[PDB]
């Protein structure tokens, strides 16, 4: 009962779901077999959520991979847990998009689409009733933003009545991979305003600042920020798939986080993170991880959150707590902070606790808020956009695919519209 | 020959409920397994031989809170016809669980219900555990209430409500489920009790000692209370209060049916040695603001009535004198009208308690179940919080996406600022 | 029947009254666990069967000396209800005790008060053990005492201050602080006794042959005297003085009702055995300046009225004779107006001596609460210490922070002045 359909795309998204789906095998302890090793006989109530139970005991991931050209499905068959994925579900094409969402939106994108229209069907009948997709892709480049917006509209059509989750990486302005990034986020993010129901925006500029000072890693690779990323995602659906005292599914978040139709994008955050040193010394208390989780550093979106406050606040804690140290800590926190919350709605918090913790550490914290601090995100991109569309620079290449120059104007008024909705209540 | 039927209402119901049948369990000498190795007649029907199932309906529109029920120590208590389990969750919202998913599963509840109730002779009234602040248990609750007018009308209903706190609450959509769900409450519900977790909590620091609580250690101290109210079904006591005569006593109005409850005394095993529980002091712990079930004042309050009921060693010769004693005071104070304001219960049987139990054990306990101006307050500031939250339309449109229309609003809002008014003019 | 309610308010406070104690405990066979295996119903209140619990408050803004008793060997003899503990100190200061931090915990305690005052019938007086130059036994004990004269007014009142001393004195800010208390204990108090460490140190010196005594040596001592004042309710003598008759006795006029206490014998263990211990030498020592309780002055003072308390193997045959030879006597002298000026109590239990004492056990005990012109003369000094330090405006910054308006200071010290003037007038 209750089942959710995982689907990727894009080099990074589908990394990133490569370490999740690891990660979330750990949980559960299955192996690259499939094979149950596990002791804890609540793992196997709800296992069905994630793991389809086939033939012999083997349990098989319950996932779509999608990807413009077949050179990141190598080394995700060759890694761990790799074996595990059924050989049907991989879905892959010759071309590529070449960073461009012209290319990706329209003619390369719609070619592959209709295998995995068909593939997801199949997946949607063998649940019993599913309730949601989760999403995992980027919007810098052409590959992951283009199939994936072209995806999941056409989702909308055959099922309207279900929730919708996007886990995206925007881009930085220091740590710029591409040169279009301005381009391909102004066309992308247009879809993702009306199609999707909650979108958490990460940025790796964040990541790093994380990795350096808080984890005191000396050699930091894209593998530490899957790991990190990934932790976010297992946080979130942790309820679902294990008891708790006060559970909290998706659709609940939904309706507490989003109380307008168009703000409805929120920034991840995670705790306790600690290094070797900090290890020991370090009191893991109820305390001391709600003030470390409210740290504008600490956060996984490169902005000033103390720029302007949060709309709403959820949290989701894991491993066995006393309410009262709980709930009275983010009420503390409000009121030391009474500039930072908005005041109209008063009693800004939300609460969840799972009684089954991560393995190894005791306790820990997803943070998921909604800021109109979101507004330095966006607008250094809309100047960006402007600098670059001013001189009609880069345009052969979306030309080209027919696109005309008042469909950039278009989305890009739409964009706009959306950054002043946080000005408005601001 | 008596009987009641006990109803619980989503994830809060169920989770207060299994504390309740432990105690209930605890306190007639049966093990999970249902075989005793009378009094208990009310609650347990003995099938055939040596089976005891209780008189209960779960209902949750999740699984996971039921299946919790179903896989622990008391999986032989009960059986899958009892506990009906949901697909879709309400997920925090009133309108999820009242018109679109409340219609399937409402359907299956009621015949069992009438199942159970035409099974037992004695129907003295029903009981119904929910929250006012949760999806299911304020969407689901409603039409429920609704349902149980047609069928039998006269027959008693209580609720044991968890309220909101203005300070300490765990949901940010709360205002609005608590405005809906109060439309129904006035027209269906015979009598409702309220109780606040935030107050609750300053108990359990203050006085227990134990600065580490979680809702294991609430739900104990509730099942208590509830267990002071059919206490007297269950037991022969020198004098007796059955559910109708409290309903007599405590409910003055049509509008106003809200007492509130109070639990004393309450405190750690060591603090019983040195702490001389008299009749007096109990009493006098009832009335104090600071062991209150709700976050509320008594000092700007008036006690229209409330009833008290002792159980353990009491005899009335001392109680005449406790009662006095109250109404001499003048911090304590009474409306114009009612002269005579108290109902009075005894029972010899002594409150049992659960092993490894927060609580000491006692010989003595009082439940004073106030009717008052106290609770009128509570709901200004909840109707303010309310307000400012609809001013923006804020959080409405997922409402209106599950077949709300925007006039509900207006009606629940308006009337329940109405009703503020009727406590003043009760009170002038 | 009757009853009394001690409490104790600061270190001081704390430090006298564990000593008293356990004294009492002593008395009436009582170990640390609080079960003995009636006389002592007036301190202690048997709770359910065989646990005695002290009529008892412990006021203190640290932890420290709170917890020192809450460790040690009567931890099983109080609970934490009884034991009421701030955070920050009043820091050696009467304006951070009054009005800053005063606020906050005297609103504890007096709900504690009222349940331990309620709970007794036969309520006799109130014990408030402090210091003067205390920061918490003079800003507290104020406010207190403002408080205590709402709820009850009538019912008496009784206070053993350490008096601070003119030579040897343990901190600098002493003067002041026993100004602005006095302003509060004028109005409310209707007797306080007084005790001067420097007087006690020289009577410990000589007498019990003790050159190295600490403050467990004089908190034992002052035990002793306090017993001497309740013995009379708790053994049934020949001859008895309540508090009420003692206030009646001793205290003349409304301003004046400052005594000061005065006891033997107090000799050593060896020295009992040379010293024939008879009744009308007990007496000569009791008016002896050598055994004086404060640095005074017998010979330039007058005796208005003296209560004498005897415990022990005593008669009346020789008390009158002892009585007529003092009288008789012109180094004692007596103001015009009062030509009788005695009262006499008498009671036949010895008094107790602990275990590992420096006091020897004595037959015959007598304890002497005088009201006289000694005392007048000093203030006087105190009043020229105190006006000193104000003169350059020493140490009143600290004040002012506190929320110490100036005007204080000159209400206070003006008082002062006119109270000296008082004795003048009535010993003419
Ligand atoms: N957290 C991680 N971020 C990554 C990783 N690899 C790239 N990135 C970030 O993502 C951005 C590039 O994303 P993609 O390579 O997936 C662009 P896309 O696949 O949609 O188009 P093509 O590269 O043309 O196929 C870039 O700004 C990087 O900062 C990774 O392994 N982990
Ligand atoms: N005292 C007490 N309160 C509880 C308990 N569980 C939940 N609550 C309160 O009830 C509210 C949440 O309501 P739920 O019962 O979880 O919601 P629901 O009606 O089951 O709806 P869903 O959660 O969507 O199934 C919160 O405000 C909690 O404070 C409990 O065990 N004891
Ligand atoms: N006889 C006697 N005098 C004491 C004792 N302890 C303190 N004093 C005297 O009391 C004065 C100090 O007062 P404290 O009681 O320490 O002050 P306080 O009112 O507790 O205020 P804080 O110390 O700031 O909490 C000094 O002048 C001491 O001589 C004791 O055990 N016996
Ligand atoms: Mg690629
Ligand atoms: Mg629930
Ligand atoms: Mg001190």
């Amino acid at each position: 009962m209750r089942e959710i359909v995982h689907i990727q795309a894009g080099q990074c998204g589908n990394q990133i779901g490569a370490k999740f789906w690891e990660v979330i095998s750990d949980e559960h302890g299955i192996d690259p077999t499939g094979t149950y090793h596990g002791d804890s006989d609540l793992q196997l109530d709800r296992i069905s959520v994630y793991y389809n139970e086939a033939t012999g005991g083997k349990y098989v991931p319950r996932a779509i991979l999608v990807d413009l050209e077949p050179g990141t499905m190598d080394s995700v068959r060759s890694g761990p847990f790799g074996q595990i994925f059924r050989p049907d579900n991989f879905v892959f094409g010759q071309s590529g998009a070449g960073n461009n969402w012209a290319k990706g939106h329209y003619t390369e994108g719609a070619e592959l689409v209709d295998s995995v229209l068909d593939v997801v069907r199949k997946e949607a009948e063998s649940c019993d009733c599913l309730q949601g997709f989760q999403l995992t892709h980027s919007l810098g480049g052409g590959t992951g933003s283009g199939m994936g917006t072209l995806l999941i509209s056409k989702i909308r059509e055959e099922y309207p009545d279900r929730i919708m989750n996007t886990f995206s990486v925007v881009p930085s302005p220091k740590v710029s991979d591409t040169v279009v990034e301005p381009y391909n986020a102004t066309l992308s993010v247009h879809q993702l305003v009306e199609n999707t129901d909650e979108t958490y925006c990460i940025d790796n500029e964040a990541l790093y600042d994380i990795c350096f000072r808080t984890l005191k890693l000396t050699t930091p690779t894209y593998g530490d920020l899957n790991h990190l990323v990934s932790a976010t995602m297992s946080g979130v659906t942790t309820c679902l798939r294990f008891p708790g005292q006060l559970n909290a599914d998706l659709r609940k978040l939904a309706v507490n986080m989003v109380p307008f139709p168009r703000l409805h994008f929120f920034m991840p955050g995670f705790a306790p993170l600690t290094s070797r040193g900090s290890q020991q010394y370090r009191a893991l208390t109820v305390p001391e991880l709600t003030q470390q989780v409210f740290d504008a550093k600490n956060m996984m979106a490169a902005c000033d959150p103390r720029h302007g406050r949060y709309l709403t606040v959820a949290a989701v804690f894991r491993g066995r707590m006393s309410m009262k140290e709980v709930d009275e800590q983010m009420l503390n926190v409000q009121n030391k902070n009474s500039s930072y919350f908005v005041e109209w709605i008063p009693n800004n918090v939300k609460t969840a606790v799972c009684d089954i913790p991560p393995r190894g550490l005791k306790m820990a914290v997803t943070f998921i808020g909604n800021s109109t601090a979101i507004q330095e995100l966006f607008k250094r991109i809309s100047e960006q956009f402007t600098a670059m569309f001013r001189r009609k620079a880069f345009l052969h290449w979306y030309t080209g695919e027919g696109m005309d120059e008042m469909e950039f104007t278009e989305a890009e008024s739409n964009m706009n519209d959306l950054v002043s909705e946080y000005q408005q209540y601001q | 020959m008596r009987e009641c039927i006990s109803i619980h209402v989503g994830q809060a119901g169920v989770q207060i409920g299994n504390a309740c049948w432990e105690l209930y369990c605890l306190e007639h000498g049966i093990q999970p397994d249902g075989q005793m190795p009378d009094s208990f007649n009310t609650f347990f029907s003995e099938t055939g031989a040596g089976k005891h199932v209780p008189r209960a309906v779960f209902v949750d529109l999740e699984p996971t809170v039921i299946d919790e029920v179903r896989t622990g120590t008391y999986r032989q208590l009960f059986h899958p016809e009892q506990l009906i389990t949901g697909k879709e969750d309400a997920a925090n919202n009133y309108a999820r669980g009242h018109y679109t998913i409340g219609k399937e599963i409402i359907d299956l509840v009621l015949d069992r219900i009438r199942k159970l109730a035409d099974q037992c002779t004695g129907l003295q009234g029903f009981l119904v555990f929910h929250s006012f602040g949760g999806g299911t248990g304020s969407g689901f609750t409603s039409l429920l209430m609704e349902r149980l007018s047609v069928d039998y009308g006269k027959k008693s209903k209580l609720e044991f409500s968890i309220y909101p706190a203005p300070q300490v609450s765990t949901a940010v959509v709360e205002p609005y489920n608590s405005i809906l769900t109060t439309h129904t409450t006035l027209e269906h519900s015979d009598c409702a009790f309220m109780v606040d977790n935030e107050a609750i909590y300053d108990i359990c620091r203050r006085n227990l000692d134990i600065e580490r609580p979680t809702y294991t250690n609430l739900n104990r101290l509730i099942s208590q209370i509830v267990s002071s109210i059919t206490a007297s079904l269950r037991f022969d006591g020198a004098l007796n209060v059955d559910l109708t005569e409290f309903q007599t006593n405590l409910v003055p109005y049509p509008r106003i049916h809200f007492p509130l409850a109070t639990y004393a005394p309450v405190i750690s095993a060591e603090k019983a040695y040195h702490e001389q529980l008299s009749v007096a002091e109990i009493t006098n712990a009832c009335f104090e603001p600071a062991n209150q079930m709700v976050k509320c004042d008594p000092r700007h309050g008036k006690y229209m009535a409330c009833c008290l009921l002792y159980r353990g060693d009491v005899v009335p010769k001392d109680v005449n004198a406790a009662i006095a004693t109250i109404k001499t005071k003048r911090s304590i104070q009474f409306v114009d009208w009612c002269p005579t304001g108290f109902k009075v219960g005894i029972n010899y049987q002594p409150p049992t308690v659960v092993p490894g139990g927060d609580l000491a054990k006692v010989q003595r306990a009082v439940c004073m179940l106030s009717n008052t101006t106290a609770i009128a307050e509570a709901w200004a500031r909840l109707d303010h919080k309310f307000d400012l939250m609809y001013a923006k339309r804020a959080f409405v449109h997922w409402y209106v996406g599950e077949g709300m229309e925007e006039g509900e609003f207006s009606e629940a809002r308006e009337d329940m600022a109405a009703l503020e008014k009727d406590y003043e003019e009760v009170g002038v």
